[PDB]
């Protein structure tokens, strides 16, 4: 993708994440853990939605047409309407792949660009009390017990309590 | 672990995704695609929401003339004609020159509602029957069409009769011109030897001279009838002139004013299904918004297409 | 505050915005947007840059013939012949085989310069006139053709007559039939009971057999005419050749070797402003790039497309 | 959009920004201000100028076509003629809608992304001197008179001058 | 320096670019870019891998016809017939009604294989020639048609014969009709002054009365011969019924089932180079999608259309 | 571009750059030297040649179509065959134009974006021993002789290693 999260610093993806498509992973004193990310999993899921109510819309209603089979060749109108009805399969055959290409590429740069969002809202949640390991995970420099991990995820997360501790931790002082 | 906690942020994976195009890669796994290539067809057409009329054994323009099999289609009303390719012949071997803007208005207007008039032809015989047109098991002749032919006294004397369209729609004649094998059947069958018929209304005429000739035998016969139509608007009137080889209108079909309806030639049965799609080849229930099945397709339907497969991608790349 | 500055980046905003359509949104809010699909249309027709030739009361092909109401045509040179659906015919009741034809190499031409030939046609009166066909009060004809009949003596030699283009320019010349009501009609006109009209180039030949019958009534006479054209390149010649019925050519007409011109079918009268591009709903003065207007667009238009609105965005989403 | 800025953590726009797209907001000891910014306002209305120049540029000029209604039916070749102009029709139309689709969704990131090119220019600028509060702002830990604060606006601010109150105060050494 | 390591990211640069458009920027420069639109051509067409067929100074339909300069297309296959437009006539002159619709089957169905077929035509002359139509330096005529007229006694009786198409392949069966130009030629040559050809197979009939009148000179005459084809599928016949003025078919032409062939117009020679792509103006080689040489293209070929340069990119913005 | 790599943050590109598209220039007490990057260079071209891919893919093989230029008027017939192939050349007129617009906007994105991750790349590495300049460049904070920095370029470069150093002399502890 464009932004490097997905396919990107993120390495892999995580098979056990079942309820939803971007998630927490975390280690601290009282264990492990994983849950999901409602936000962005919905905003990544509306958007996607949106292209299918874009394509699955149908207007495109047709009675009386022209015929488009011979068993023998006539001349110079039959060679006519042939070239006509070529012409526009053609045409729609170049519709339908463009428009699957664009459209693929930019859905993988919404979920890529997903990721990243998620990534810096922690990011600036976290302020000075945690630093970027390099692979999607942060290092945070206090203890921080279960309330504290939920506080991180529901984004209540205040640094403020945590900033000396944190900062003695990551600098010694 | 060292004691420092952490927070890892990630997304889902799935053991094998689906592989889709871009304009970058040819192929790339994501997690979910959806298909936007309609493959699959019904081997049936559906009746409903579509309202379908089967020829069985006429053609569309057989069931204009009012040829024998073909009483069923008498008042019918379509969206879609369905007429089988094993439809046959079973009446006086006829031409239309062209046949193919028959077929079309016939089966755009989408009614056979005849209306019968009388014309009072004079001193000529009516009602000619043939046994190359066989109802029961009987000598007949196109329901639609009266053939005139000279009386028992050996006259054809000019013909000219009219109709005014005083009513509120356009009307549609069909009428014919008799093509003898011999010169010695045309005196026969309409005494005057070049025959002649002319057709018009205020601002047309299609006029027509019969040809002579030997052809091949076809149903006990040698001889032709060339269909002509003429559509005749709201106060405008049609004339009807000939010194002989007339086979003349019974009446007119009324035309919708407007024409919404079309033909489908197919093979196909006619089923117990729903759907507002056909093909030559069957019904289409899909919402996919394109097809890989046939060109011919009417009514509500994806737009046909040359690629078996297109996938759209409806999740994130797959990475496992 | 605490007492440590601080600076804030933001955007603009509005109370209230546009809604747009994107890939992913069918509608969201932005700060401005821009309609592309022109609805809008005159009332008139602009004559000016673009060359409009109001027909009035005739046809193009009235106008090339030369009936009655269409003096004001001779010599007219158009970009758009503006032909109103209220023209009437005023003269000998005729038809046209293959009518869009003439009518859309006239107005494709673009001009109505005649040069008038003397054809010396041997022993047959010449400018029959009609009572179909009143000019000032009198009986008259086609200005453009010469309707030959049998002389006093009951004589209609054949005739056989040669023009050769040795000019610079194709030349259209545009003859007919006449198709009388009764075989006494056609003694009384033209001696010869079959006439024949034969019309002729190097590379090309026409062949017309008359059609004798009663027509419905028009302007007092149920005979009828029927044109024909010829074209003559440079270096070419035409040979008429007939025995009767020949409604002769006084001349040609000029073809323009470049051929840009149309025909606009309205009702729009032309009025005062500056526009090039037309509909048969009067001119459009935009500069969007689509228009739900109309199908029918001469001259420097927007793409006619199906949706009432496409709004693009020219700002960022609005979030007040 | 997919930087995430607007209708991001940057959480509304300011009705108050008149004579820009683009602006700053300050509160120092001396007061509060509102500037806009002159660079990133340009950059996305000359990007946007250039679609639209994309688009009205009127090169479609037509004259001599075929006849586009009928009083009656006729068959074979008026046939034909409808269905030639009913494809070209439906071929323009779908070209129209996509055009704007996919220009909007383009101009939406565009903008979005001119937001976050500002935020990170302002980033660089402060260097170690200043804290990504996370919703726009940055908190500055230097006393920063109306002069310092154009200066951060203007592009001049010397990060080195106040880097030395900034880390004591931002850390206490 | 002040003695703190530095590393600096960056990218590469060029002297100068390529300026490409974007959807936001008409020019703006990158650092190389490709052209997507072909406009050089050879000044040859190419003989490999497609099979041309050079018609030298023979049109496809005199080709079809066996006019005298057309011997070397005898037994020809071609997926492109290369027409020449210094090809002139050299026999009878004629027309060909729907003349266009003739070349088009002709051109599409990829061959001239001939079957020669004995008519048994009755007391009539046949083999006649022409001072039009000089072979050597004689009198001659089309190689595929048989010119049939009265006997020295001077009898032209009904001719009626029938050839059924028993075999694997359709039939394309090629003949004509003459037009005199006086009465006297007209019996002089056929006895029965009404000339008659009815050519009929089971579902059609094409009848045709000549047309007498003095045409411009060709070649020595001011009569002509206007050409008709009929198909006869296999399991259907055909039958020629005349009495005067067919010019008679000497068997037929084999039509491939699959029809996949076409013609090109051009004066471009034929070289020894290789293309699968060829346009009036000659062949092209090429890799780019598109092209601004030829709306008139055959082949595997770039699409056509109006730009002269499409420049996509391939490397990121150049700023050195 | 969307992420204000190339021709933004980072002010100019380099003509001695010939060996790659994206690259590291270096200054230590050792010297000064210049280096491909071959990864993030890689990956852009292999996208670039992926569109080509795409369009040097001719599926567009026809035989007998219509006539195409005509000697003299003729009328109808003649207008609807000049209707329908002025009506197949703008269409794929359009779409060459637009296709070529597109895929550029994308392509200079792309590179942009490639440029971007590979500075987001060496920022991770270095994790609390350097600052971002803000001209593309990283100020290292502890010294770096030429195997240390091949080990930022080849991706071996341990943080821990310098970590205190680097600290020390950032903040002055
Ligand atoms: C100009 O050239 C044409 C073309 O060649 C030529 O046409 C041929 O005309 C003859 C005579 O008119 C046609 O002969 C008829 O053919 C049919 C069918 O033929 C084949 O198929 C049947 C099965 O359907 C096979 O069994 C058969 O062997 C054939 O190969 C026959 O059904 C016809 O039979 C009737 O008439 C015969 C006399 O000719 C009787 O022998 C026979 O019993 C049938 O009797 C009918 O007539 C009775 C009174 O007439 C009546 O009481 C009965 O009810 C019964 O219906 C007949 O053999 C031949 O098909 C034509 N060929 C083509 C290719 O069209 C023209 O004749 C010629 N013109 C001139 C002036 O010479
Ligand atoms: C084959 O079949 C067709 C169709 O039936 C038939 O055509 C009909 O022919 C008759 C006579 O030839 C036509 O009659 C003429 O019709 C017009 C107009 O008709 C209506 O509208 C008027 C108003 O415009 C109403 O007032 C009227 O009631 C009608 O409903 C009349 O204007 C004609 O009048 C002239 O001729 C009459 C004699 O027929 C005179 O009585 C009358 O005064 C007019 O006289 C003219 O002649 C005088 C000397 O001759 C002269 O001094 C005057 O200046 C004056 O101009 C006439 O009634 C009828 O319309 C045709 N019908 C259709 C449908 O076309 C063919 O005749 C028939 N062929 C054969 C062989 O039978
Ligand atoms: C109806 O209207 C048409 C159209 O106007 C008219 O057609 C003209 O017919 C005449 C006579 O049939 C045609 O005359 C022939 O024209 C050619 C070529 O003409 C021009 O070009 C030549 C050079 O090619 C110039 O030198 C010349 O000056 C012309 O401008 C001539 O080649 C013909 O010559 C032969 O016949 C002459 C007698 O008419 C002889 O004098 C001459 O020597 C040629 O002799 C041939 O015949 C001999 C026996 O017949 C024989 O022994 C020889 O072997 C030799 O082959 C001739 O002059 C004229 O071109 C037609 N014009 C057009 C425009 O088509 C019809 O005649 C008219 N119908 C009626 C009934 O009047
Ligand atoms: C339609 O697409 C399917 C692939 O989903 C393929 O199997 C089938 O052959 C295609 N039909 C035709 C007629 O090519
Ligand atoms: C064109 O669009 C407008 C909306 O802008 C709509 O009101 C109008 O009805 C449309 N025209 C037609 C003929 O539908
Ligand atoms: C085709 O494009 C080239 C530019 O590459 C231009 O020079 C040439 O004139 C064009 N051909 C035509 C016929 O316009």
């Amino acid at each position: 993708g464009l932004f490097g999260a997905i396919a990107g610093f993120i390495e892999n993806g995580w098979q056990g994440l079942i309820d939803g498509w971007y998630g927490f992973r975390h280690q601290n004193a009282e264990g492990t853990g994983t849950a999901a990310d409602l936000k962005s999993t919905q905003t990544a899921i509306d958007q996607i939605n949106g292209k299918l109510n874009r394509l699955i819309e149908k207007t495109n209603e047709k009675y009386h047409q022209i015929e488009k089979e011979f068993e023998q060749v006539e001349g110079r109108i039959q060679d006519l309407e042939k070239y006509v009805e070529d012409t526009k399969i053609d045409l729609w055959s170049y519709n339908a792949e463009l428009l699957v290409a664009l459209e693929n590429q930019h859905t993988i740069d919404v979920t890529d660009s997903e990721m990243n969002k998620l990534f810096e809202r922690v990011r600036r949640q976290l302020r000075e009390n945690a630093e970027d390991k390099g692979n999607g995970c942060f290092e945070i420099f206090h203890q921080c017990d279960n309330n504290c991990i939920e506080s991180i995820r529901n984004g209540t997360y205040d640094h403020d309590i945590y900033r000396d501790e944190a900062i003695n931790n990551r600098f010694q002082i | 672990y060292t004691g420092n906690p952490v927070i890892c942020l990630g997304h889902h994976a799935v053991p094998n995704g689906t592989m889709v195009k871009t304009l970058t890669d040819d192929q790339i796994e994501v997690v979910t695609a959806q298909e936007l290539v309609e493959s699959q067809h019904l081997p049936e057409l559906c009746p409903s929401p579509l309202r379908l009329v089967d020829g069985q054994t006429c053609d569309i323009v057989n069931g204009a003339l009012g040829s024998p099999g073909c009483d069923h289609l008498n008042g019918a009303e379509w969206d879609v004609f369905i007429e089988r390719p094993t439809a046959v012949d079973t009446c006086y071997p006829f031409d239309v020159p062209d046949y193919q803007s028959l077929r079309s208005i016939l089966a755009n207007n989408g009614k056979f509602e005849f209306i019968a008039e009388e014309f009072q032809w004079n001193t000529v015989k009516q009602n000619g029957k043939s046994g190359a047109c066989k109802r029961a098991n009987v000598n007949d002749f196109f329901n639609r069409l009266n053939w005139l032919t000279k009386s028992d006294g050996n006259a054809y004397p000019l013909q000219n009769l009219t109709k005014v369209n005083n009513g509120d729609y356009a009307r549609l004649y069909i009428w014919g011109v008799h093509h003898p094998s011999t010169d010695t059947e045309q005196t026969n069958l309409y005494k005057n030897n070049p025959g002649r018929v002319t057709v018009s209304t205020q601002t047309s005429q299609t006029s027509v001279v019969p040809n002579i000739g030997s052809r091949p035998w076809v149903r006990g016969l040698s001889s032709r009838i060339s269909f002509y139509w003429t559509i005749v608007e709201p106060g405008d009137l049609i004339v009807f002139n000939t010194i002989g080889n007339l086979i003349a209108p019974r009446g007119h079909y009324k035309l919708n004013s407007q024409k919404k309806s079309t033909i489908l030639n197919t093979a196909v049965p006619i089923g117990s299904c729903v759907s507002k799609c056909h093909t030559d080849r069957g019904s289409i229930t899909t919402t996919k918004p394109f097809q890989n099945i046939s060109r011919i397709s009417i009514g509500d339907c994806p737009k046909y297409v040359k690629q078996g497969s297109l996938k759209l991608a409806t999740g994130m790349r797959n990475i496992p």
